[PDB]
């Protein structure tokens, strides 16, 4: 209903900033829940036609042996971030010779992701991205806007219908939730306003634990969902 | 395997279109201001998964 | 002030003014080229003020040798008594504070002379208003309170989409002094409707049959149809022959 | 009126298919004074006429020497002019200095159109503002060449430009059917008649507007100013 | 602020004095003197022409100059014949910008227009500012052009000028004002490929010395070429830009 | 980067305009400390209890800053200032002087403002630290690159009405940090209905010869707005 | 396409490049010239203009030398034909130089495709403005032909026309038989086709030009002798 | 039929439709707003004169130089923007002084005016860093030596070139000064009459009076050197007037 | 100056038009290709179209050799497809340089992706308006059909389709595969496929069929004699 041509909003934000939020509301959803111990990321990887091969490309990636993410936007920008995650992972891994905190991984990749919206010539990112990580016997989940302002969280969602989502883990949160009852409600939340029948092959889950962060197996997914 | 090489090979507009390439994306470059990281440069000369 | 070109002004009561505006394109120019040129109309005077750079040249509607040495000047009357219609064409630019006073007198001229109505043609930016730009039609209309609800009912059965608003006043960016004429004639309770179109500077031609087209499906000048005589000064748009020695 | 968009930038075409600005740039040529240059079996000649101010205000270089068997003509920008000179002398000298053999003028002009066709297709940068008329001979004899901004060159039995130079060209178009056999003396002689057509009525050619450059078989490129345009202008005839 | 648009304002009026008292005119130039003839050249070689081949016979007295500032902006001064003060001359050799030639208008002409007057306007334009289906460069510059009012009887010594082309500026704003308030005018143009001072522009504008506005003011040929011939070696001195 | 034709900077004023419309923060000094007061603007249930816009940053052992802008940008400033600090610190092994910390950022901003074709940061800080120079301390910046020092100041939304009502309630020399606070509350009240779950609060003192910063918590806020409304409920 | 036709790197809304189609339509408003491809060689022909009669005979030529074997026939802007003729002649030696054999007509014009491309992809540089035609003869290749335009496409022909007028041009040529005529016949055809095709009352006179690469000549591109010219002339003339 | 706006004039890379360089046009006029000055050469040596006009009685006429010493045998005057001379005077002392330090012998006019004007010419340089001087200098000179050649004079404009000249005069009474000067200047005459001439012309042209405190006057000889005139030489030229 | 005329400019709604103008660019060529992937085998047919008489027909094609041992075709600009092929030739060189053994598809195809995603964030460069289809065989996965886009999206498939009629073309594969292939049921398939959503009856010279195999995983392109046969056989 409005078009701007200036930089900043009448509301004191900038125009393409919230461009840019508008660009990530329109993705795919997406959930993450921490739970007393680890940290749960679920997405929906709905295909438009069977004709598609799921095991091609996947949505959940590794960044380390403990780190994880998952995104909700456009897929090329999140594919060229990950390369650079890694590569800074690494770069500190070789640097400090410890593995990196997940603050810090989170501040380095905002602070690129800011780069870009102060420059001329280019486009700020249309990616809001959820990490994962666990640090001396701690999790830890972090959220980050296109403009590159994280903050840490207990359980949010974004994408479509995120605040219908963001309703339900509200009401339906508790302090000391367990990891199987975690993922329980994540796939819940992505069940509500699924609009379609969902099966092992159309949902990705990833887990972080003390042992690592890994992607879920489809066979165990689908045993997940026999439960519900 | 270098610019030699490739116009050898393919003919002198590959070397010119990557050169082209590589100023275009490299006019984000100043002196005075903050330390700058060079994602599509990388992205595009193909050391964006590798450390020197 | 209306300076007739004979001894006497003639009357306008019950007759209806179409006005261009300057603004982007010079559509609306184009547009009252088309409709003086296919409509023949007749001079009766001029409209001198100091606001517009002076211009000078011949008959830009020539269709013979014996009136193709007729000096025009930037702004000029045509009237057609025959169907209640009045013209009006500007040639020139404005000079820097000099747009309101013009549009203060020009609108003290419509209230004295008796007019019904004014028409004003006109046009936008067309990369400014919205993604609704992109898909919808890209004509718009305005209308006045003080607007005939015939005229209401008949635009409305015509299927047209009016102007948007914007937090509410009206702006209409690259359309000159569009704004202001609808305000001054808001204030002034005068019926006046605005048409334009958005638009892009190049060459506006087809612009300009567009939105003469646009006017026809409701005022009806023409048959009712999906025709229009181009003018005689419409020949080196865009400049002088090609030099040699080059291809 | 449609022109507005399309003339500001020398990388912009036009609906039409033109760039005006390699146009506006030739009609730079026109801001300076006329020049004239002709050929015989054996000679050619370049004759210039300079400024009607005063002498004391400044002095104007119009013919330039480039080598010893090479020879230019200049109107238009001082500056565009200075760097081409600048380009032709170090191309000349570079071929002597190395190879031992005189650079041939073919050649010259090849490299001066190849140099001078870059500027019109990059961004931020503008055409050449200067024409050129060279007299050089080689083991092919005389020649007569002229150079555009246009990046264009052409091979010439004889060519005015600069200000009001189309009556001198109508007197060559005319004259042309007799340069082959004439001398140095009436060659000269044709080379003046044909530059005072571009004075009014009254004015005539003197020893202070006049200058002549001269190169040939056996004799290198040699420029003769004031005083040794006398034997020249004497046996001249009234307009 | 109101302040400096106020001062702006002010540092580009129109003054009309007297040199001669250094006293601003109170009261319209044309509505003090009787008015049969006016002629007004714009420009070098209109000033120069006029000064050769019309002002050197008979007694001209300086009655008035106006006075401006621009960013290109050289003087104005008016003239009338002594045996006949019913003629009068202008030579305006500087640039009027748009937002002056309505002052100028009104300082010299003012709002009582009167019939019994005839204007002949003079000035040049570069021959790069004409339309033609052909290229610029092949045309025979200079030649001149005319336009006319609907009031005046006589006929020109030129073509008329062609239909896509217009002129702006003041002596637009002059020919628009005698059409509109019914004054019989004429205005010629001379399309040159060289606007400074040169001799076969003025020459261009020989033509006109045999119509009937300059039948009584030229006396004779010889004395005002000799004149030009000397006028024409006291030009300014150019840059080193072109060769 | 373009002088205006009255000699402006508009893309500062921009700045400076769009600033306006933030959070409403507050600055008190006193004669044993110093204080800072703000505004939580966005607030949820399910926020991690850390990094949940805590807009009070601590610079150093001895400093600490508040924000009203974009948040980007203010995690860049204060990630440069860490490294000013750090680098001082090891260069000189001596905590760098507050106002040269400043002025080292506010150099940093202004050359953003004359050089290349990078917009200026939107962000605007204030500053509480102590050093032996000079003691207890409190500077304000803006995107232009000014500074200066204060007593009492506020920046963001409402700002002329809380620098008026600070300036006719405040006197130099006797207030200490239960005044400043009582004021402040007052203060954010006034140009804020106020709820103590809505504001932030930090204090500055020295303790044996030792800095010590900390944040107020939420029971603390709550018994300072109940006395707060006890005086007013006994004033009227 | 207003609005999105001032620079090389923009799309229009029905995903066109108007400073392309710009460039393509620069070709139009110049001389045409013809080529025909034959059982024994190939045989070019351009009709040109006289600008003055002060030129010597032999300048401002249309039909260049690429090298030994290649020739070259160009339309439009000169100084642009003149830089690809110097590009070609660099791929060419090039080639030479490093595998020891003559480069194959298909190689060679890929190249030069490929460079014309290269320049209708930034807003840095502008496209060419010329189009040409490349013709070659082998013992064991046989006769070549082939046509590259300012967007950068090529393919081979056995009858080409570029210019000003190539839509009669191609119509006349669509009437032959070139696949069993030789190049002693071809040569009259062309005449034919550019007197036929030539506007008497728009243009001025002209001047023919003509040129072959065959059997006859044993791989070399060279100018026809002119007591050819000469009959084919009459002949034109004389059917016309 | 429409009058509509074109703009020229707003780089210095576009030419107008009859072919002109706006841009560089306004840096030539920018000129008109400094002092006159004047130069000539005789076969004797060259005469430099200059006007330095006082805005204040504040001010301290010892610190304007519009006069200065390039070398030994080089002086030069300016007109217009003081402050962009510097760089220029710089380059031609260091260039001077090198020469003369490696070689043992001295630069020509002519080099120190190459040299000069290498730098004059920046703007419009085919790979010229953005970081450099982006726009024509606004000031112009006057060179004038004793070389082997005898003495010689040299004008530069914001143009960037140097042309030779017998007797030229610069700033905002240029017209009057080379009109004056037209009708004086002979080839057979003396330093002493270049003298007088100048002053008188200068004396013409000033709106103020001539008090030998509001000039600047020098001149360079084949025999001595670079001579810059004093208070009492000043007056005692002037009371011949 | 507006949202529609920028490449690193988002439109109110988010959304980057010109990324969808390239993509219309697409269908300017006016052909549409088939790629079907079998049990051991995968094949690309194209359309040809040679409407001038005067034009040698063997100089026009659409399907390219990247390497010997992976193929491709291409969809849109011919320039800009012969661009992108030398593009992906070099880049596959590269490759092998660096480390030692031959790209794989995907691979290739997601260098080919990151390349073209720079091209839709800085404004002074334009993507392609181009599509590409490569198909290979993988030492432990088999046959293989990638495909690109102007976005720089990829992703792999059992069946796709390009330019004019894709919806159709998907439409009528969809069906098929659900349904549910030998050698000759493959070319089969994407002849019928393309023969129905075409309406036409095809000759042995309107199509062009490249092929590969587990057993010889070398890229080969039919001739006519064998499309000719293929053609009997299916009718």
């Amino acid at each position: 209903y409005s078009f701007s041509l200036t930089t900043f909003s009448p509301s004191g934000k900038l125009v393409q900033i919230e461009y840019a939020l508008a660009a990530v509301a329109g993705g795919a959803p997406s959930v993450g829940i921490k739970a007393a111990n680890g940290v749960v990321l679920a997405t929906e990887k709905k295909q438009k036609s069977i004709l598609y091969d799921e095991r091609s490309v996947h949505k959940v990636e590794p960044i380390t042996k403990h780190i994880g993410l998952v995104y909700s936007g456009m897929g090329p920008d999140y594919r060229v971030l990950v390369h650079r995650a890694r590569k800074l992972a690494q770069q500190y891994y070789l640097v400090y010779q410890e593995p990196i905190p997940t603050a810090q991984l989170v501040q380095r990749v905002a602070s690129v992701m800011q780069e870009y919206t102060q420059s001329g010539g280019v486009r700020p990112f249309g990616v809001s991205l959820l990490i994962c990580g666990w640090n001396e016997g701690r999790p830890y989940l972090f959220q980050s806007d296109p403009s590159g302002a994280y903050f840490a969280w207990k359980a949010t969602a974004m994408g479509k219908n995120y605040v219908n989502g963001k309703t339900f883990l509200e009401k339906r949160y508790n302090e000391d939730l367990e990891l199987e009852d975690a993922i329980h409600t994540a796939i819940l939340t992505l069940k509500e306003s699924f609009e379609g029948q969902m099966t092992e092959d159309n949902i990705e889950v990833g887990i972080c634990n003390e042992a690592g962060f890994r992607r879920l197996t489809p066979t165990e997914v689908k045993d997940y969902l026999a439960a519900i | 395997m270098n610019f030699s090489t490739l116009r050898n090979i393919q003919g002198l507009f590959a070397p010119l279109k990557l050169q082209m390439e590589f100023k275009a994306v490299q006019q984000v470059q100043r002196l005075p201001f903050l330390s700058s990281s060079n994602l599509s440069l990388d992205v595009l000369r193909g050391n964006d998964e590798t450390i020197g | 002030m209306f300076v007739p070109c004979g001894e006497s002004a003639p009357d306008l009561a019950g007759f209806t003014l179409l006005m261009p505006a300057v603004s982007v394109g010079n559509v609306g120019q184009l547009a009252m080229d088309l409709i003086i040129s296919t409509l023949n109309m007749s001079k009766i005077g001029y409209f001198y003020t100091d606001c517009l750079v002076p211009m000078v040249g011949n008959n830009p509607y020539a269709t013979t040798e014996g009136n193709s040495t007729e000096l025009s000047i930037n702004a000029e009357v045509y009237s057609l008594p025959s169907r209640k219609l009045v013209a009006l064409q500007l040639r020139s630019i404005f000079i820097k504070y000099k747009s309101k006073p013009f549009c203060e007198k020009l609108l003290s001229w419509v209230k004295s002379s008796g007019c019904a109505r004014v028409i004003v043609l006109s046009s936008s930016h067309s990369y400014q208003r919205n993604d609704l730009q992109l898909r919808s039609t890209p004509f718009r209309y305005l209308l006045t309170p003080s607007m005939q609800k015939s005229v209401q009912n008949k635009i409305k059965s015509l299927n047209w989409e009016e102007m948007e608003k914007s937090r509410f006043c009206i702006r209409i960016p690259g359309g000159g002094i569009t704004k202001t004429l609808y305000d001054e004639s808001c204030s002034k309770e005068i019926q006046m409707a605005v048409l334009l179109k958005f638009v892009s500077e190049g060459d506006n031609i087809p612009d300009a049959l567009g939105l003469v087209e646009y006017l026809n499906e409701w005022l009806q000048i023409l048959k009712p149809l999906s025709r229009w005589k181009i003018p005689s000064s419409w020949r080196l748009l865009f400049g002088s022959g090609l030099p040699p020695a080059l291809f | 009126m449609f022109r507005n968009q399309y003339d500001n930038d020398v990388t912009v075409w036009s609906p039409q298919g033109r760039i005006h600005q390699i146009e506006y740039a030739m009609e730079a040529v026109k801001q300076g004074s006329a020049t004239v240059g002709l050929k015989s079996k054996t000679h050619a000649v370049l004759v210039a006429l300079k400024r009607a101010q005063s002498e004391l205000a400044a002095h104007q270089k119009k013919i330039l020497h480039v080598d010893n068997h090479i020879g230019i003509s200049i109107a238009g920008l001082t500056a565009d002019a200075r760097l081409l000179c600048n380009f032709m002398r170090q191309e000349c000298l570079d071929s002597r200095f190395v190879f031992d053999r005189p650079l041939p003028v073919s050649r010259l002009v090849s490299l001066i159109g190849s140099k001078t066709q870059i500027p019109t297709q990059r961004y931020g940068r503008r055409p050449y503002g200067v024409g050129l008329l060279i007299a050089g001979y080689d083991d092919m004899g005389p020649h007569i060449f002229q150079t555009c901004p246009s990046a264009n060159y052409f091979d010439c039995r004889a060519m005015s430009i600069g200000a009001r130079s189309q009556s001198a060209r109508t007197y060559l178009e005319r004259h042309m059917s007799e340069f082959m056999e004439c001398n140095l003396n009436e060659l000269v002689k044709h080379g003046l008649r044909a530059l005072r057509e571009t004075l009014p009525a009254e004015q005539d050619l003197t020893t202070k507007n006049v200058s002549i450059g001269i190169v040939g078989k056996d004799l290198e490129f040699t420029i003769y100013d004031d005083d040794d345009v006398s034997p020249f202008l004497e046996g001249l005839e009234e307009r | 602020d109101r302040e400096v648009r106020l001062q702006l304002a002010r540092k580009r009026e129109v003054r009309l004095l007297r040199r001669q008292t250094k006293t601003s005119l109170e009261v319209s130039l044309l509505e003090k003197y009787p008015c049969s003839k006016f002629i007004i050249a714009i420009g070098n070689n209109a000033v120069a022409f006029l000064s050769s081949f019309v002002m050197n016979s008979g007694v001209w007295e300086e009655v008035g100059c106006a006075k401006l500032w621009n960013e290109w902006c050289a003087f104005c001064v008016f003239y009338h014949l002594k045996s006949n003060p019913s003629v009068f001359l202008c030579q305006c050799s500087c640039y009027v910008a748009e937002d002056q030639q309505y002052q100028w208008l009104e300082k010299v002409f003012g709002s009582c227009p009167r019939k019994n007057m005839q204007i002949t306007i003079l000035t040049c334009r570069h021959v790069t500012d004409y339309k033609t289906s052909e290229s610029t460069g092949s045309l025979p510059s200079p030649f001149l052009r005319a336009l006319k009012t609907q009031n005046f009887k006589d006929s020109a010594c030129c073509p008329l000028l062609e239909q896509p082309n217009i002129v702006h500026d003041l002596p637009a704003a002059v020919l628009s004002y005698c059409q509109v308030w019914k004054i019989p005018a004429i205005l010629y143009l001379c399309y040159t490929d060289v606007m400074k001072l040169d001799l076969i522009t003025v020459e261009a504008f020989k033509p006109i010395l045999s119509t009937r506005s300059l039948k009584g003011l030229v006396k004779n040929i010889p004395q005002s070429t000799e004149i030009l011939k000397k006028l024409m070696t006291t030009n300014e001195i150019q840059s080193n830009i072109y060769t | 980067t373009i002088f205006s034709p009255e000699g402006r900077l508009y893309q500062v004023e921009y700045a400076m305009e769009a600033i306006g419309h933030a959070g409403t923060c507050l600055g008190i000094l006193a004669n044993d400390g110093v204080l800072l007061a703000a505004e939580r603007r966005n607030i949820h249930k399910l926020l991690d209890e850390v990094f949940f816009s805590e807009k009070i940053y601590k610079l150093n052992e001895d400093m600490a800053c508040s924000v009203a802008g974009i948040t980007s940008d203010a995690n860049v400033l204060t990630n440069e200032l860490r490294l000013i600090a750090q680098r001082y610190l090891l260069q000189y092994q001596e905590p760098i002087p507050c106002e040269q910390l400043v002025t080292a950022l506010c150099d940093i901003k202004q050359a953003y403002t004359q050089f290349g074709g990078k917009r200026p940061f939107g962000v605007s800080l204030l500053y509480i630290g102590w050093d032996k120079h000079y003691g207890f301390q409190l500077y304000q910046s803006d995107p232009s690159g000014n500074y200066g020092g204060w007593k009492a100041t506020c920046i963001g939304n409402n700002s002329a009405a809380a620098v008026s009502m600070l300036k006719q309630d405040y006197k130099e020399g006797e207030m200490t940090l239960k005044s400043a606070l009582a004021l402040a509350i007052k203060v954010l009240n006034k140009t804020m209905k106020l709820s103590a779950e809505k504001v932030e609060i930090a204090t500055l003192t020295r303790e044996n010869g030792k800095t010590v910063i900390r944040v107020l918590k939420q029971k603390e806020v709550e018994q300072l707005i109940k006395k707060h409304e006890e005086e007013e409920a006994k004033a009227e | 396409g207003t609005g999105y036709d001032l620079s090389a790197s923009t799309f229009s809304p029905d995903g066109r490049v108007f400073q392309v189609e710009y460039a393509m339509k620069a070709v139009e408003n110049s001389s045409t010239a013809i080529g025909i491809r034959c059982k024994d060689g190939v045989v070019f022909g351009v009709e040109k203009l006289v600008l003055s009669k002060l030129y010597e005979e032999g300048s401002n030529k249309r039909l260049f030398n690429v090298d030994r074997h290649v020739g070259m026939a160009v339309a439009g802007l000169l100084a642009d034909a003149r830089s690809l003729a110097d590009i070609a002649r660099e791929e060419a030696s090039n080639f030479r130089s490093n595998f020891g054999y003559n480069i194959p007509l298909k190689h060679l014009a890929d190249r030069v495709a490929m460079y014309v491309h290269a320049y209708t992809l930034y807003s840095a540089v502008r496209p060419f403005g010329c189009s040409f035609m490349l013709g070659s003869y082998s013992v064991n290749d046989g006769a070549q032909l082939y046509m590259i335009d300012p967007s950068g496409v090529s393919y081979g022909y056995w009858g080409c026309a570029i210019g000003k007028a190539r839509q009669a041009a191609k119509t006349e040529i669509e009437k032959l038989q070139m696949k069993e005529m030789t190049c002693r016949d071809i040569v009259k055809e062309v005449a034919k086709i550019i007197y036929i095709v030539h506007d008497e009352v728009k243009d001025k006179a002209f001047e023919l030009e003509l040129s072959w690469v065959g059997e006859l000549t044993n791989g070399r591109h060279e100018i026809v002798p002119k007591d050819i010219r000469e009959e084919a002339e009459k002949y034109a003339k004389e059917s016309l | 039929m429409f009058l509509t706006r074109s703009e020229y004039d707003r780089g210095v890379n576009t030419f107008s439709p009859e072919g002109r360089l706006f841009q560089v046009e306004y840096a030539i006029e920018a000129i008109k707003l400094g002092s006159t000055a004047i130069g000539i050469q005789t076969s004797e040596g060259v005469c430099l004169a200059v006007e330095k006009r006082i805005t204040s009685p504040l001010m301290e006429p010892s610190s304007i130089e519009k006069i200065v010493e390039i070398d030994a045998h080089i002086g030069c005057a300016m007109s217009g923007l003081i402050a962009d001379a510097k760089t220029l005077i710089d380059k031609a002392r260091v260039e001077t002084q090198n020469h003369w330090f490696t070689y043992n012998e001295t630069m020509t006019v002519e080099s120190v005016t190459q040299a000069v004007s290498n730098l004059a010419l920046q703007f419009g340089e085919e790979d010229a860093d953005p970081g450099a001087m982006s726009r024509p200098f606004g000031v112009a000179l006057l060179f004038g030596g004793v070389d082997e050649k005898g003495p010689q004079l040299f004008h530069m404009d914001p143009s960037g070139t140097f042309v030779q000249c017998d007797a030229r005069a610069i700033g905002s009474a240029s017209e009057g000064a080379q009109s004056s000067l037209q009708e004086v200047y002979h080839k057979s005459m003396t330093l002493k009459e270049a003298i007088k001439s100048s002053l008188i012309i200068l004396k013409q042209v000033m709106e103020e009076k001539l008090n030998a405190t509001n000039i600047e006057l020098a001149t360079v000889q084949p025999g001595q050197n670079f001579h810059m005139f004093t208070k009492e030489e000043l007056e005692e030229v002037i009371k011949d007037i | 100056a507006g949202f529609d005329r920028h490449i690193t400019i988002f439109s109110p709604e988010g959304r980057l038009y010109q990324v969808e103008y390239a993509f219309k660019a697409i269908n300017q060529g006016g052909l549409t290709s088939v790629a079907v992937r079998g049990k051991d085998c995968a094949v690309i047919v194209t359309q040809k179209k040679v409407p001038d008489k005067l034009l040698d027909s063997s100089t026009v094609t659409h399907l390219f050799k990247i390497t010997e041992n992976i193929g491709c075709v291409m969809t849109g600009m011919t320039a800009d497809s012969r661009s992108q092929v030398q593009r992906a030739r070099y880049e596959a060189a590269n490759w092998k340089y660096k480390y030692g053994y031959e790209i794989p598809v995907d691979m290739l195809c997601k260098r080919i992706a990151d390349i073209s995603q720079v091209y839709t964030q800085n404004a002074e460069m334009r993507p392609l308006g181009c599509c590409m289809i490569l198909i290979g065989i993988d030492e432990e996965q088999g046959p293989q059909v990638y495909k690109c886009d102007p976005a720089g999206y990829y992703c792999g498939f059992k069946a796709t389709a390009a330019g004019v009629k894709q919806t159709e073309s998907t439409s009528f594969l969809e069906k098929k595969v659900k349904k549910k292939w030998t050698f000759e049921q493959t070319v089969e398939t994407a002849i019928t496929c393309l023969s129905t959503v075409l309406s036409i009856d095809f000759k042995p010279s309107e199509i062009e069929v490249g092929v590969v195999t587990v057993e010889n995983p070398k890229f080969r392109i039919l001739t006519e004699a064998e499309i000719d046969a293929h053609l009997v056989a299916l009718a």
